[PDB]
């Protein structure tokens, strides 16, 4: 039928609402009523109505014809209520009917590029990716002769954006035919005697193929330099900064390689910038700025000198551009291998900290960015200590961007570098700078937070003397009005206790330990995850025998609070019960472990997976405290009184207590659970028995015997439901145990998962074929040939269907095997069936 | 979420009407492509004949076109 | 009818969404992540990249192939994002 | 007792070669190469002062390496190396010279583990340029990755683009040197779907290969068949034709007994054929193939290197007016034995790594063309069948600088203290055709010491008094020496019947001189007799110095395939050599006349062969074992008692219900091992009351066996064709009597490697005992039994532990790849245990307290499992 029709598909469509008669109509009629039926099943149609549309639309675009089809496209594509996917979809339909039109779209690439080239400037990065798609399918499809007599016309074009547009669309014609294509084009576009639009157009084509093809430009480098480098004298103001632009797209596309391509610029840049200013002078520096990091050091040495001394004067440029670029150019050639530390010293960061680094430039975010990152990477190559000593003391100014500023830089450069290169003086510098901008914090910043914890952790135990004053501090901030700022000093402290730890400060340790136990009433949730957090780094850090409050006091405290709602509080609370059960349970009764398991029970079924995860653990660790045989009598108790819903967490229970206690401690209580004549305690047997050999792995191959004759009742047992899961149980074993030795007891098996081949039930058969595959896994794929072969050819079509779907998993999954194990097969009248080589015999 | 159409799909998989003659080519063209995979049975079987490796290789790719002989009619 | 895309994986990594996170695309267990999970390029493009390979929704995590099926090489069949064979563009 | 546990150490690694590939692996000036010796990939340093070959490293990658290319992007001065194996997976590595490691860059997956026929891995194609790279296999699927890099210069791959075709199989691919236009692949193909339905059987021989250039549209981003035209010859294999600004950007395909050069568009097909020696000696049926070739490119010419299936290389050179060839010329450069690979470092040296025995690297002298030998080209003018001509000669344009050895390939091998040295040596059959050998091998890495033979050898035993060997050298395709000089002398007085009174003086002195010239053949190769012609002799030859104590040369067509020294009951001490042959055996499709079993008597200290008779038999006598005063002895299917009559051997008793064919015989008691070609093992009672022979138990497996070694009086240790060594074991108190018991697996493993050797021995006096076992590609290895159950936890955990932290280096799964055929049981990798030195420190520190260790002890029990060898 007709797929369904949104409001807005009715201005496009509204014509197969109306039941013509289909013979009435004329030829173009029909096929625009065709061509309009095609679009709406791949625009609105099912995946396979979509398929066979766009399979008839692309085996009829030639009959069509390149005229109707992008008539009907265009406008469904650039429809404003047009969503991506379907976006996308036209955009796959305009590049099928363009490979199969050819030149049948040469009197229509005009117009369709005029249609669809706005969508190179959309916001939506796929948008302009379909856009130059839709324009190199186009440039294929049409020829190169007919996109450049389309696209030139518009070359001196007298408005600017219209030259943009054209160097974008020749910039990806030149991606798509090959920039050796365009090459003789550009060589007399660039040198265009008859207006400079036209020279700025061509070098502009250049900058963008240089922007949209990136290192795949190398082959062809020098061509587009030699084609572009008379630009960089022209008479034009505009063409020699067009040319600057594109010799440092050139270069940061061809990164690292290509500098030799370049030396005809080197000199023309170097004069360049001694006599031009302002956005010329900028283009210039931004081509050498690119340029350098591609020399060796000798000839980087030279030339960073040469223009050293233009660039320290336009560190104090008022122009913000500038100075952007300049920032750019000092990073990428101090970066650059010969460009000497001590030169850097002397030479560039004196200036460099007096005119860039002011509370000006941390007012905005671009600036604020450029300029943290420029200074880190110049602590990369001139040593921490040289640049953190020279904005130490900024950060105690009042401003506290700056001070953001200054501290994120701080933090980046004592991560990526450490401490040893710091000495006493700038230390001491440092804590009170830490500590006055922790202190006067108006918005919580995560950078000060950052900043602490790295400055500290990169100190290590040189930050003993310290302690005192900045875990004063952190206990001040926890017991601020506001619970953000308890949040973030109980962070502080989870970030820093180990440092901590190892300064010998166990008293400060143990007070910050009673605050946060104090503070498990906390009745903001993420406050209370971040105490939790604390609270577990000061259990590690103390030990268990010297925590206060003392673990026995500790842990019941924690047993109401796993029933929070909160995914953080949750996994916070369930990791520090889990350490306290793995390293502490001596503080901590029975009972109160199994009050812990019994909340603990319904942590299972989580949805994170990170909370599952804590609370199998801590599981595991209370079972292998506290033993057993308890546990495992709740669980059974709760296995028989209790459906589904809450089955499945006791069955993963009862599997953590037989991984961590050793399966013989549960495997003959749960299978004597399994005599009980009600059925339903069966099959909730079968299942936990499924899971536990799925949970245990290799550690069940030394159970395969003890619950072989369970298997063996079971899989011959009349409820097929207990069949399935008696073949999911063997699936489990047998894949659990692969490799360990099992393959006796896994072939006695195999003879009670056979019979059921037959079985009609999908839910049954399918349980069959899986607990076949993982029997092909353990005992190999010729026992399993073996026990197909019989069948193969049976004379009953049925047991042929039933072998021949085994036969495929099996050969699917054991094709090169198989070939030590096809049995042999004689020769006949009229073939040959030996196969002669296997047997050789030297 | 389930069929069998991609294993109808994968070359040497078979069905209730595979003929003994496709199975035993399948059978031998994967033992021709094994035997120029695994280097040493490739070594047994030109160390056997008198032949080299290429031309073991060769002999076993020419093979492959029919290397159980004509298939039959019915 | 939902099936799997089973197309030629490639370089993107399937996600899946905060209601299934930790589960195996395939067999439906939570047991013993192993594999990352790579899918079709076509099932990574524009909005659906970072989805969920079962819903389309949000992905918050990295989808993987349980030990079970990474054993039996069930990581080699193709891309598993989820299919509906039903459903258009831009349904549900 | 319990099952045995065994731990698994290579003592010396594979010495055979596949694939050689050479480049800037450094990213210096300096030139390495790296080699696939099978599941080993190493790296060489051959230096050009010493002209000597260093080994840099070694890596098991436990998977089975199918194919090996280098390639490097436009602007790098690093070669990286991309894999293609039985992983199902494709890898690029970069070698690191810092850490002397291989550094994984990607690894992408695209389908199923192992040789398969339809998974790429078998191929591997590269553009010239870099920018991407097919890997194929043999039918159907091809798989295309773009490379790339990104802001720091780091490798980048794309997802993989499709380019099967149904019913397609693929002989060969090799990426087109079209500069940097669309990268072309071009394959030769071959299209099957006609001949699985054509019942009467002519479109299969109307069938004809394709050569078809697949484009890779990068814009577009697919790839389409392009260009394909069928071909007169078939080819085996494509050579890239360097192009854009370098050549004309062809591929010379190579076929039976010509070379073509192809191009798309409007070049023409340039055929010319192989030139092939005058007065050959080989059989005049039989066509010529080249085996290998190389590409070498200079600033101002490049040329290639063709050898043939009889080691001559031809310097191939093509001639270019416009930017079509005008022709192909070639000439005679040198012989060099048989190579799967060849290199032309710019040093100057060529690098040969033969298919079989020794590898070799040579000095390019000189290039060949300032001598007065004939140039041969596709222009010069041949009517009919005539195919030009040239003589061999010793080496003119190489001289060797460095032979490495290598064992590969091992038929046979015996651990014994032949030369009273206390500790035992290894004697080891190696070696294929002339450049066969024995080599003795002692511990201290082993040093050895070659001995050469003349044929194959295939068995060897050795005699208790004179402690002397007694081979038997066997070979397909091979003429007698009788059969060689009659030839000769043949076709020299044919070569004066033909041609004219003119001169006799001329051509009867040349035939003369032509009988007077003796290439050897250990360097040019022996003449190819034809199907069914075998070559056979038997050799009693000294163990401590390399005398031929004696030598018997059998007649045509018969082929010597089990050998025994023993005694009899019925005669005194006198010493006998049995050896079985057999007459006009054809392979493929088999049949055979017969055979004869030789009786000889030893006499002269174990130095003489003396002829006593010699008794016919209906099928190959393929097994003898002495047992108890008489021998047993395997014809075909049958297993024989046989007592020494002094006119012929008498059958005394006989079992004639083995499945197909009897490959070994081994006894112990009353209880014979028969092995069977493709059904594993049969126990056989011998009752001496009843004479009778009865079959009383097998396996349940079949198992293509190649050698055996029985454990106790219940246990059977045995290896098969296919790289995996096995042990069975009868169940407690199996009477002898009753009908039928099935024997018990207690052990698989995939070794990697086909093994042809197997012995429990102790190769240190003082030391326990263990099973050693050779392969084809000269690995040797041992099997070790664990003492204390805690010992082998240890090792499975850290076996466990290596398998997911080391994982093999071309994708393969460790656990899978011991698991190839059988599921492992009850053996343990130390070859992946002792990985645990080539991890990074971390990883060594966290899994060396995963076990409560330090990493020093660690290595330390690693190693004082290889010190203590049991
Ligand atoms: C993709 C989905 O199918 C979508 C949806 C809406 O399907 C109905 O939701 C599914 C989520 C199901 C959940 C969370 C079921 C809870 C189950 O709880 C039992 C107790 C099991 N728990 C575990 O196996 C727990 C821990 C395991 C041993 O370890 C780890 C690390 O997971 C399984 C379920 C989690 C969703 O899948
Ligand atoms: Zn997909
Ligand atoms: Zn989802
Ligand atoms: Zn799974």
């Amino acid at each position: 039928n007709l797929p369904f029709l949104k409001p807005d598909d009715i201005q496009y469509f509204d014509k197969l609402l109306v039941d013509v008669d289909e013979s009435t109509l004329s030829p173009e009629e029909q096929k625009e009523r065709k061509i309009m039926k095609l679009l709406l099943k791949i625009k609105n149609g099912t995946p396979p109505m979509r398929k066979a549309a766009l399979r008839q639309i692309t085996d009829k675009a030639r009959e069509f014809g390149a005229g109707p089809l992008f008539n009907q496209i265009l406008p469904l594509l650039m429809s404003p209520t047009l969503e991506d996917q379907e976006r996308h979809l036209l955009v796959k339909v305009i590049d099928r009917i363009l490979y199969k039109l050819d030149d049948l779209v040469r009197p229509y690439v005009h117009k369709i590029l005029v249609v669809i080239e706005p969508l190179l400037i959309d916001e939506d990065y796929y948008a302009r990716v379909e856009g130059r798609e839709i324009i190199s399918n186009l440039a294929k499809a049409a020829g190169l002769a007919t996109m450049i007599s389309t696209m030139r016309p518009d070359i001196d074009n007298m408005d600017e954006y219209v030259r943009n547009t054209t160097a974008r669309a020749f910039a990806v014609v030149a991606s798509a035919l090959g920039i050796p294509s365009l090459l003789p084009f550009l060589k007399a576009v660039c040198k265009s005697k008859k207006s400079w639009q036209a020279r700025h157009t061509g070098i502009k084509i250049v900058q963008q193929i240089a922007i949209l093809m990136g290192c795949a430009i190398l082959p062809h480098l020098r061509s587009l330099v030699e084609i572009i480098e008379h630009g960089l004298v022209d008479e034009q103001q505009k063409v020699r900064t067009i040319s600057a632009l594109a010799i440092a797209a050139l270069a940061e596309a061809a990164t690292p390689y290509g500098i030799e391509s370049f030396d005809s610029v080197l000199k023309p840049l170097w004069k360049g910038i001694r006599q031009h200013r302002g956005k010329g002078l900028a283009a210039f520096l931004k081509a050498i700025g690119y340029l350098i990091p591609l020399m060796d050091a000798e000839y980087a040495n030279y030339y960073t000198r040469e223009v050293m001394l233009i660039l320290i004067r336009e560190f104090q440029s008022p122009d913000e551009e500038m100075k952007k670029i300049v920032l750019k150019v000092v990073k990428q050639c101090c970066g650059t291998d010969g460009v000497e530390a001590n030169y850097i010293k002397t030479e560039i960061l004196p200036p460099f900290f007096k005119h860039f680094w002011q509370h000006r430039m941390a007012l905005d975010r671009r600036n604020y960015r450029q300029l943290v990152d420029t200074t880190v990477e110049l602590a990369n190559k001139v040593g921490a200590a040289e640049i953190i000593s020279r904005i130490v003391d900024d950060l105690k100014d009042e401003a506290e961007q700056y001070r953001k500023m200054v501290m994120e830089t701080i933090e980046k450069i004592m991560g990526n570098l450490g401490a040893a290169d710091i000495d006493h003086k700038l230390e001491e510098q440092l804590i009170d700078g830490i500590l006055y901008a922790f202190q006067e914090q108006t918005t919580e910043d995560s950078v000060m937070l950052n900043g602490f914890g790295t400055v500290v952790n990169a100190l290590g135990k040189r930050v003993k003397p310290y302690l005192p004053q900045i875990c004063g501090t952190v206990l001040w901030r926890l017991n601020n009005k506001s619970a953000k700022v308890r949040q973030q000093a109980a962070d502080l402290i989870s970030r820093t206790a180990v440092v901590m730890k190892t300064c010998q400060e166990e008293k400060l340790m143990g007070h910050l330990g009673v605050v946060l136990y104090e503070y498990l009433g906390e009745e903001y949730p993420e406050v209370l995850g971040s105490i939790l957090g604390a609270l577990k780094a000061i259990v590690n850090v103390i030990g268990m025998h010297k925590m206060t409050p003392p673990i026995k006091d500790l842990l019941p405290r924690l047993t109401p609070i796993l029933k929070n709602r909160h995914e953080k509080v949750q996994e916070n609370c369930i990791d520090l019960v889990g350490r306290i059960a793995d390293r502490g349970a001596e503080y901590v009764s029975a009972r109160e472990w199994m009050r812990i398991c019994f909340e603990l029970l319904e942590l299972l079924k989580a949805h994170k997976k990170a909370i599952r995860r804590a609370t199998v653990n801590t599981f595991g660790y209370i079972a292998k405290a506290i033993g057993p045989h308890d546990v495992l009598a709740t669980l059974l108790n709760n296995l028989k009184v209790q459906e589904r819903q809450n089955r499945v967490c006791t069955t993963v229970a009862i599997a953590i207590v037989a991984e961590t206690c050793s399966p013989f401690t549960v495997l003959p209580a749960l299978m004597n659970e399994y005599r009980v004549p009600e059925l339903n305690v069966q099959n909730g047997v079968l299942k936990s028995l499924s899971f536990l050999f799925e949970y245990i792995g290799e550690m069940g191959k030394d159970y395969i015997y003890a619950v072989t004759p369970l298997l063996e009742d079971a899989l011959m047992d009349r409820d097929l439901v207990h069949r399935q899961t008696a073949s999911a149980v063997v699936q489990h074993m047998s894949l659990g145990v692969y490799g360990f030795g099992c393959e006796d007891s896994l072939n006695h098996l195999l003879n009670y998962v056979w019979p059921n081949v037959f079985e009609t039930s999908p839910h049954v058969i399918q349980a069959v074929m899986g607990a076949l595959e993982g029997l092909r896994v353990a005992i190999g794929p010729c026992r399993m040939l073996q026990y197909c072969l019989q069948g193969l050819f049976h004379p009953a079509r049925k047991v042929r269907d039933v072998y021949w779907k085994i036969y495929n998993s099996i050969y699917i999954g054991s094709q090169d095997a198989l070939i030590a194990h096809y049995p042999r097969i004689y020769n006949d009248d009229k073939n040959t069936y030996i196969r002669y080589e296997l047997d050789y015999i030297l | 979420s389930q069929l069998e159409h991609l294993q109808s799909k994968y070359i040497g998989t078979g069905h209730a009407d595979t003929t003994k003659w496709e199975w035993l080519v399948n059978q031998h063209r994967d033992s021709y492509c094994s035997y120029m995979g695994h280097f040493d049975l490739l070594n047994y079987f030109a160390i056997a004949e008198n032949e080299s490796k290429a031309r073991v290789r060769f002999n076993l790719m020419e093979k492959m076109l029919q290397p159980c002989g004509p298939p039959a009619d019915k | 009818d939902l099936i799997f895309c089973r197309k030629q994986a490639g370089v993107a990594i399937g996600r899946l969404c905060e209601k299934c996170d930790g589960k195996c695309v395939i067999c439906d267990s939570y047991v013993r992540p192993c594999t990352l999970v790579r899918i079709c390029d076509e099932c990574n493009y524009g909005s659906y990249q970072g989805r969920c390979v079962i819903c389309g929704g949000p992905g918050v995590s990295d989808a993987y192939y349980c030990k079970e099926c990474t054993i039996q090489e069930k990581d080699r069949d193709g891309c598993p994002k989820i299919v509906n064979l039903g459903s258009s563009k831009t349904d549900l | 007792r319990r099952h045995m546990f065994l731990y698994n150490l290579t003592l010396q690694r594979a010495t055979g070669i596949s694939f050689a590939i050479h480049g800037n692996f450094s990213g210096t000036k300096q030139q390495e190469i790296v080699v696939s010796r099978g599941k080993i990939l190493e790296l060489l340093r051959p230096d050009p002062n010493t002209g000597k070959v260093h080994t840099l490293l070694t890596v098991e990658v436990f998977g089975v390496i199918r194919s090996l290319m280098a390639f490097r992007l436009t602007g790098g001065t690093k070669d990286y190396i991309v894999v293609g194996s039985d992983s199902g997976r494709i890898v690029i590595l970069e070698y690191q010279p810092s850490k002397n490691m291989f550094e994984k860059i990607h690894q992408e997956t695209f389908g199923k583990s192992g040789c398969r026929r339809i998974v790429p891995g078998q191929f591997l194609a590269v553009d010239p340029k870099g920018r991407a790279v097919m890997i194929s296999a043999i039918e159907k699927q091809k798989l295309v990755y773009i490379l790339n890099r990104d802001a720091a210069a780091r490798l980048t791959i794309s997802s993989p683009l499709e380019a099967h075709k149904a019913n397609t199989l693929v002989y060969h691919v090799v990426g087109v040197d079209v500069g940097f236009e669309n990268p072309m692949f071009a394959c030769l193909e071959m299209d099957y779907e006609e001949a699985d339905n054509d019942p009467t059987g002519e479109a299969a021989a109307n069938t004809q290969q394709t050569l078809t250039f697949y484009e890779l549209d990068l814009g577009l981003n697919h790839v389409v068949r392009k260009y394909s035209e069928p071909l007169e010859e078939h080819g085996n294999f494509l050579i890239t034709v360097p192009g854009g600004s370098d050549g004309p950007s062809g591929v010379l395909i190579c076929s039976e007994n010509y070379i073509t050069y192809k191009n798309f568009g409007d070049q023409p097909d340039i055929r010319c054929p192989i030139p092939r020696r005058r007065n050959d000696l080989d059989d005049p049926e039989r066509g010529m193939i080249f085996v290998c070739s190389a590409t070498h490119k200079t600033k101002s010419m490049f040329f290639f290197l063709a050898q043939t299936e009889q080691g001559d290389i031809f310097k191939i050179t093509l001639e270019t007016d416009e930017d079509m060839v005008t022709e192909i010329r070639l000439k005679y450069f040198d012989t060099v034995p048989v190579a799967a690979a060849m290199c032309v470092l710019k040093t100057g040296f060529l690098f040969v790594a033969s298919e079989f025995g020794n590898h070799y690297l040579y000095q390019i002298a000189h290039l060949g063309d300032d001598d007065e030998e004939p140039e041969f080209s596709s222009a010069m003018p041949l009517e009919e069948g005539d195919t030009f001509f040239f003589q061999p000669r010793p080496l003119k344009n190489l001289v060797l600088v460095d032979e490495l050895d290598s064992l590969s390939p091992i038929l046979f091998c015996q651990i014994a203290d032949l030369a009273n040295e206390d500790t035992p040596q290894l004697y080891v059959a190696c070696g294929r055709g002339p450049r066969s050998s024995l080599r003795v091998l002692r511990h201290g890495v082993f040093n050895q010491v070659a001995f050469p033979l003349q044929y194959t050898p295939r068995k060897f035993v050795i005699h208790p008094e004179s402690n002397n060997l007694i081979i038997i050298e066997t070979d397909h395709n091979a003429y007698t020496e009788a059969t060689k000089a009659q030839r000769k002398q043949q076709m020299a007085e044919e070569m004066v019947e033909a041609a004219g009174e003119d001169e006799r003086e001329l051509a009867a002195e040349m035939a003369a001189a032509f009988l007077n010239e003796n290439l050897p053949e250990s360097i040019f190769g022996a003449p190819k007799a034809g199907n069914g012609q075998w070559a056979s002799v038997i050799r009693v030859m000294n163990p401590i110095q390399g005398n031929t104590l004696d030598l018997v040369q059998l007649e045509q067509n018969e082929a010597a395939f089990s050998v025994a020294v023993c005694r009899f009951s019925n005669t005194g001490e006198d010493w006998y050599v049995l050896v079985g042959v057999a007459k006009d055996l054809i392979l493929n499709p088999r049949s055979v006349a017969g055979g004869f079993v030789y009786t000889y008597k030893l006499v002269n200290n174990g130095e003489k062969l003396e002829f006593l008779h010699k008794t016919p038999v209906e099928e190959v006598p393929a097994a003898i074992a002495p047992f108890q005063g008489r021998v047993l002895i395997g014809v075909g299917k049958l297993l024989r008692v046989y007592d020494l009559g002094k006119k012929k051997l008498l059958r005394k008793c006989e079992n004639k219900h083995i499945a197909n064919y009897i490959s070994g015989i081994q006894t112990i008691g009353h209880r014979v091992i028969v092995s069977d070609v493709q059904e594993s093992f049969i126990w056989v009672r011998y009752k001496r009351n009843e004479n009778q022979l009865i079959i009383f138990a097998d396996d349940t497996y079949p198992r293509w066996v190649t050698t055996a070694s029985l454990l106790d009086y219940d246990t059977v240790a045995g290896a098969d064709k296919f790289g995996n060594i096995c042990v069975v074991r009868l169940p407690p108190n199996t009477n002898d009597e009753v009908d039928s018991q099935k024997a018990e697996v207690i052990m698989n493993y995939h070794v990697g490697e086909t093994v042809l050797s197997l012995q429990k021995t102790t190769l240190i006096p003082g030391g326990s005992e263990s099973l050693v076992y050779t392969t084809l590609s000269g690995g040797i290895g041992i099997l070790v039994p664990f003492t204390s159950h805690e010992d082998h936890d240890f090792f499975q955990h850290v076996e466990m532990h290596l398998r997911s932290e080391h994982p093999p280096l071309c994708g393969r799964d460790h656990l899978s790849f011991r698991s190839y055929y059988f599921p492992v049981k009850n053996v343990i990798d130390g070859d992946l245990c002792e990985q645990f030195n080539s991890m990074e420190p971390n990883k060594q520190k966290n899994v060396s307290e995963e076990l409560d260790r330090t990493p020093p002890e660690v290595s330390k029990k690693l190693e004082d499992i290889r010190t203590r060898y049991a």
